[PDB]
This record gives C-alpha cells, structure tokens and sequence, in this order.
C-alpha cells in the first residue's frame, strides 16, 4: 500500500497522524503515495553531524569534535526543522555546518552503488525517491541528513 | 566520511 519503508504512525505526546519511514527515519505528514525494486544507482547529497564518539571526531569544521551524540542529534532535528520550514535551504546548510569535507561541494557525494557506503547511509540512500530527505541517519561517522537527487 |  505504501513505498518500501512507510509507515501510518502517530504521535504519543499529542495523537495526530503522520507518516514514517523506518529506513531513512523521515516523518511528514502527507502520505508518502496517492515489482521496481530500488535504483540501481543513486546520486545524494548529505549533511554530517559528528560527535565525540564518531570514528574519527574531527572535521575542517573543528579539528576536535567534542559534542555528544544528544547534542549532535538536536542540532540534525534543529537543521531539518530549518528545512522543512523553508528558512534555510539543504544545500546552503551543509556547506557551512557539514562535519565532512563534501560540504565543499554542497555536500554532493556524487553517485554511487550498493556496497559502496556505510550500510545505514546506503539503506537510507536507496530508499528514497528522487527529491526526497531522510530523517537522520546514524553511521560510525556520526549522524546524517541524506538528500536523494537523482 | 562515510564509503564503506
């Protein structure tokens, strides 16, 4: 009934409806639709948030990443917030604020097979549909806001 | 980083 990884959910501080993916962990609340597998290759872009525990916890950002994993997952939910509200833009946010050094391509990965990223960012990668953003993303590098882009 |  609905794409791989969609759920009807709904909330347990309030009661409305929404809609998740337990794959790319994104929640909204339109319904997410109205034998094709996944993509054989996707192009993505992301946005990394490290923390003290990330696999290598420095960044062109900081040479010493010292915030926790909680403070890494606040600022993912305060950046996706900026998006969907539409006061920043994807782009434009991990360029200045992405812990990885893609930012320099407005955290363009280029594109890319499976068995090519960490297996969390490439269930993530190749559930999306073209245009779409995850939710955040836990990796060993830290914590991810992936967008889909061909 | 990510890649595998």
């Amino acid at each position: 009934k609905l794409p791989p990884g969609w759920e009807k959910r709904m909330s347990r501080s309030s009661g409305r409806v929404y809609y998740f993916n337990h794959i790319t962990n994104a929640s909204q609340w339109r319904r997410p639709s109205g034998g094709q597998g996944e993509p054989a290759r996707v192009r993505c872009s992301h946005l990394l948030v490290k923390h003290s525990q990330s696999r290598r916890p420095s960044s062109w950002r900081q040479e010493q990443i010292t915030r926790t994993q909680e403070e890494a997952l606040e600022l993912i939910n305060g950046y996706i917030q900026k998006i969907k509200s539409g006061e920043e833009d994807f782009e434009s946010l991990a360029s200045q604020f992405s812990d990885c050094s893609s930012a320099k391509a407005r955290g363009d990965l280029g594109a890319f097979s499976r068995g090519q990223m960490q297996k969390p960012f490439e269930d993530a990668s190749f559930a999306l549909r073209t245009g779409e953003m995850s939710g955040p993303v836990f990796t060993d590098s830290g914590i991810h806001i992936i967008l889909r882009t061909e | 980083f990510x890649w595998r």
